[PDB]
C-alpha cells in the first residue's frame, strides 16, 4: 500500500465553485477509509486446530474445514480505476501545461511592456506627440470631435 | 436574612455573580490602563 | 504579472485532484479487501466454536 | 499537571461569568464519550490544543469533531511525541514546540 | 429539604420587596415625566404643523436613508425595546428590498444591543446614558449635531418611538424626517414667502432636534408606565410564589417533626 501524502490546504484552493460537492464528498470519503483501514489488522488472526482438532467430536469436519479454507482463494478485487483516473490527470496536465505556457507569452509581454514606462523620457523633454505613444489614453478624439479643443467644453 | 437571593444559588443568584463579576472585571482591566 | 504567477503557483497543485482519486481508490479496495477475509474467518470459525458448544 | 493548572483555574474563571469563550471551549473539551477511555499522553495534547487558544476560532458545534479527528491523524502520525510524552512525564521545550507544530499544521489542515 | 425551602422563601421574598420598592419608584418617576409631557407634546407637535399644513409627502425614488430607533439603557420595562427593535428590522428589510440604503443610529444601549448583532455594519452611531436622568432638550440638541457631523447624505429618515397613551398601554411610532432636497422641491412650498435654500437648511436642521425631542419625551413617559406595570407583576408573581412555597414549608416542617418523633419512638420501643 503505497498511500501518498496530500497538502489538504493545496487541495482545498485548486477546486473550481461547480464540483465543491464533488471535491468535498471525495474528502468525506478519505478519512471514513484511513480510520476503518487502521482500525482492523491486514490479516485477521489465523485460528488454531490444535484447540479444534481434539476438542470438536466430528471426523473429518475439523481437517476438510482447515483444507476448504486453505484451498479458498477470497478474490481481491482488481482495480480497473486507476489507469482510468489516471487517463484524465494526464490530459488534464496536458490541458495546463499549454496554459502555463500561454501565460509565459502574456508575461514576457509585461515585462517588455513595464521597462518601457520605466524608461520613459524626463516629462520636461516630453512633447505631446510623445504623450500619446505612451499613455494612449490621452491622445485627443480627433474621429468623435473635428474641431477645436477636440473635446467636450466640460472635460476641458 | 439579607444576601438571601446570593446564599440560595438558584437563577437569580448566579446571574447576581455574573453581572456584579463582569461589571468588576471591566472595571479591573480599565482600572489597569490608568496604571 | 504577479497576479499571473500565482496562477502557475495554483496550477502547479493541480495534481492532488488526482492524487486523492488515487488514495482514496486505492484503499477502498483494501478496505473491501481485508473486511473480506473476515467475513471467511469470522464465519469458518463461527461454524468451528458451534460444533464446539453444542 | 503543567496544562491543569491553567485549564483548572480557566475553567473556573468561565464559571464564575456563566473569558467566555474559552470556557465554553473547555468544557466542550471535557465531554467525553462512553467506554473510550484516552491516554493520559493524548490528554495532555488535547487539554493543550484547547487551552493554548488554537481552539477559540470554531464553533463548539464541532469541537468534538475536531478533537476525534485530531487524535486519529495524532495517533496515525505522530507516535513519537507521544512516547516522548510517556517517557519524559514532562512538555519540555522541544516537546511543546513540536506540539504546536502538530496543532497549527492540523487546525490548517481542518 | 427545610434548609432548601428556607433559602428560597428567603430568596423570592428579598426578590419580592426590591421588586415592589421598584415598582413604587418607576411610578413616582412616571407620574413628572408625564406631568412634563404636556408641555413637551405642544411644543413638539407645533414642531410638525408645518410639515401635514404645507402637505409634504416626500421622494420614494432616493436610496440612501436614516432610522433612528429611540429607547433608553435600563430594562425590566417589558415590550419598550422589544418593539423598536421589532419595528426597526421590520422595515430595514423592507428598504432594502427595493435598494434603498439604510443606515441606523441607536438612541439607548438597549436598542443597540439588540440589532448590534444582525444589523451592525449598517449603523451610523449609538449613544449613552438615555434613562437615568428624564431626558432635556440638551440630550436632543447633541443628538442633532452628531446625525450632522456624520458625513451621512441622508435623503429621507423616520424616528421611531414609543407613543404614550395611557399607563396601561403604548403604541410604537415611526415620524418622518424630510432633508432639505424634498422640502426645497416640494411644489406646496411654493406658498412660503421669503424662503431660499438656505433658511430652510437652518429650518430642518432645528426641526431634527424637535423631532428628537418630542420622541424622548414620549419614550420616557412610555418607559416608566411600562416598567411600573412589569415590576408590578413580578412583585405580584414573587407574592403568588411565596404563598405556594410557604404551604410546602409547612408541610416539609411537620414531616420533619414526625418523622424525628417516629425515629425517637422507634428507638424507645425496641429497648
Amino acid at each position: 500500500l503505497a498511500l501518498k501524502t496530500i497538502d489538504w490546504v493545496a487541495f482545498a484552493e485548486i477546486i473550481p465553485q461547480n464540483q465543491k460537492a464533488i471535491a468535498s464528498s471525495l474528502k468525506s470519503w478519505n478519512e471514513t477509509l484511513t480510520s476503518r483501514l487502521a482500525a482492523l489488522p491486514e490479516n485477521p488472526p489465523a485460528i488454531d486446530w490444535a484447540y479444534y482438532k481434539a476438542n470438536v467430536a466430528k471426523a473429518g469436519l475439523v481437517d476438510d474445514f482447515e483444507k476448504k479454507f486453505n484451498a479458498l482463494k477470497v478474490p481481491v478485487p482488481e482495480d480497473k480505476y486507476t489507469a482510468q483516473v489516471d487517463a484524465e490527470e494526464k490530459e488534464d496536465v496536458k490541458s495546463c501545461a499549454e496554459w502555463v505556457s500561454l501565460s509565459k507569452a502574456r508575461i514576457v509581454e509585461y515585462e517588455k511592456e513595464m521597462e518601457k514606462m520605466k524608461n520613459l523620457i524626463p516629462f520636461d523633454q516630453m512633447t505631446i506627440e510623445d504623450l500619446n505613444e505612451a499613455f494612449p489614453e490621452t491622445k485627443l478624439d480627433k474621429k468623435k470631435y473635428p474641431y477645436w479643443p477636440h473635446q467636450p467644453i466640460e472635460n476641458l | 436574612g439579607a444576601g438571601s437571593i446570593r446564599e440560595a444559588g438558584g437563577a437569580f443568584g448566579k446571574r447576581e455573580q455574573a453581572e456584579e463579576e463582569r461589571y468588576f472585571r471591566a472595571q479591573s482591566r480599565e482600572q489597569l490602563a490608568a496604571l | 504579472i504577479d497576479t499571473e504567477k500565482s496562477q502557475q503557483a495554483l496550477v502547479q497543485k493541480r495534481h492532488y485532484l488526482f492524487d486523492v482519486q488515487r488514495n482514496n481508490i486505492a484503499m477502498a479496495l483494501e478496505v473491501t479487501y481485508r473486511e473480506r477475509l473476515y467475513r471467511v474467518y469470522k464465519e469458518v470459525k463461527n461454524r468451528l466454536d458451534y460444533h464446539i458448544s453444542v | 499537571k503543567q496544562v491543569a493548572g491553567t485549564m483548572k483555574l480557566e475553567l473556573a474563571q468561565y464559571r464564575e461569568v456563566a473569558l467566555l469563550s474559552r470556557g465554553v471551549r473547555l468544557t466542550e473539551l471535557l465531554k467525553q464519550g462512553q467506554y473510550s477511555p484516552m491516554a493520559i499522553e493524548e490528554q495532555v495534547a488535547v487539554i493543550y490544543a484547547g487551552v493554548r487558544g488554537y481552539l477559540d476560532k470554531l464553533e463548539p458545534s464541532k469541537i468534538t469533531k475536531f478533537e476525534n479527528a485530531f487524535l486519529s491523524h495524532v495517533v496515525s502520525q505522530h507516535q513519537a511525541l507521544l512516547g516522548t510524552i510517556r517517557a519524559d512525564g514532562k512538555i519540555s521545550e522541544q516537546s511543546d514546540a513540536k506540539l504546536k507544530e502538530i496543532v497549527t499544521n492540523f487546525l490548517a489542515g481542518f | 429539604t427545610l434548609k432548601d425551602i428556607t433559602r428560597r422563601l428567603k430568596s423570592i421574598k428579598n426578590i419580592q420587596k426590591i421588586t415592589k420598592s421598584m415598582k413604587m419608584v418607576a411610578a413616582a418617576k412616571y407620574a413628572r415625566a408625564e406631568r412634563e409631557l404636556k408641555p413637551a407634546r405642544i411644543y413638539g407637535l407645533g414642531s410638525l404643523a408645518l410639515y401635514e399644513k404645507a402637505d409634504i409627502k416626500g421622494p420614494e425614488d432616493k436610496k440612501k436613508h436614516l432610522l433612528i430607533g429611540v429607547s433608553s439603557d435600563r430594562g425590566l420595562c417589558g415590550a419598550i425595546h422589544s418593539s423598536i427593535a421589532k419595528q426597526m428590522k421590520s422595515e430595514v428589510a423592507t428598504l432594502t428590498a427595493a435598494g434603498k440604503e439604510v443606515m441606523l443610529v441607536g438612541i439607548g444601549d438597549k436598542i443597540r444591543g439588540i440589532l448590534y448583532r444582525t444589523h451592525s455594519d449598517q449603523f451610523l452611531v449609538a449613544f449613552k446614558e438615555v434613562g437615568r436622568k428624564p431626558p432635556t432638550f440638551g440630550d436632543a440638541s447633541v443628538i442633532a449635531l452628531e446625525l450632522l457631523n456624520s458625513g451621512y447624505e441622508f435623503d429621507e429618515g423616520s424616528i421611531i418611538f414609543n407613543k404614550f397613551r395611557s399607563v396601561i398601554s403604548y403604541k410604537t411610532e415611526e415620524k418622518p424626517i424630510f432633508s432639505l432636497n424634498t422640502v426645497a422641491s416640494a411644489d406646496s412650498m411654493s406658498i412660503y414667502d421669503d424662503i431660499d435654500a438656505d433658511v430652510l437648511q437652518n429650518y430642518q436642521e432645528y426641526n431634527l432636534a424637535n423631532i428628537i425631542y418630542y420622541s424622548l419625551k414620549e419614550s420616557t413617559t412610555s418607559e416608566q408606565s411600562a416598567r411600573m406595570t412589569a415590576m408590578d407583576n413580578a412583585s405580584k408573581n414573587a407574592s403568588e410564589m411565596i404563598d405556594k412555597l410557604t404551604l410546602t414549608f409547612n408541610r416539609t416542617r411537620q414531616a420533619v417533626i414526625t418523622k424525628e418523633l417516629i425515629e425517637i419512638i422507634s428507638g424507645a420501643a425496641a429497648l
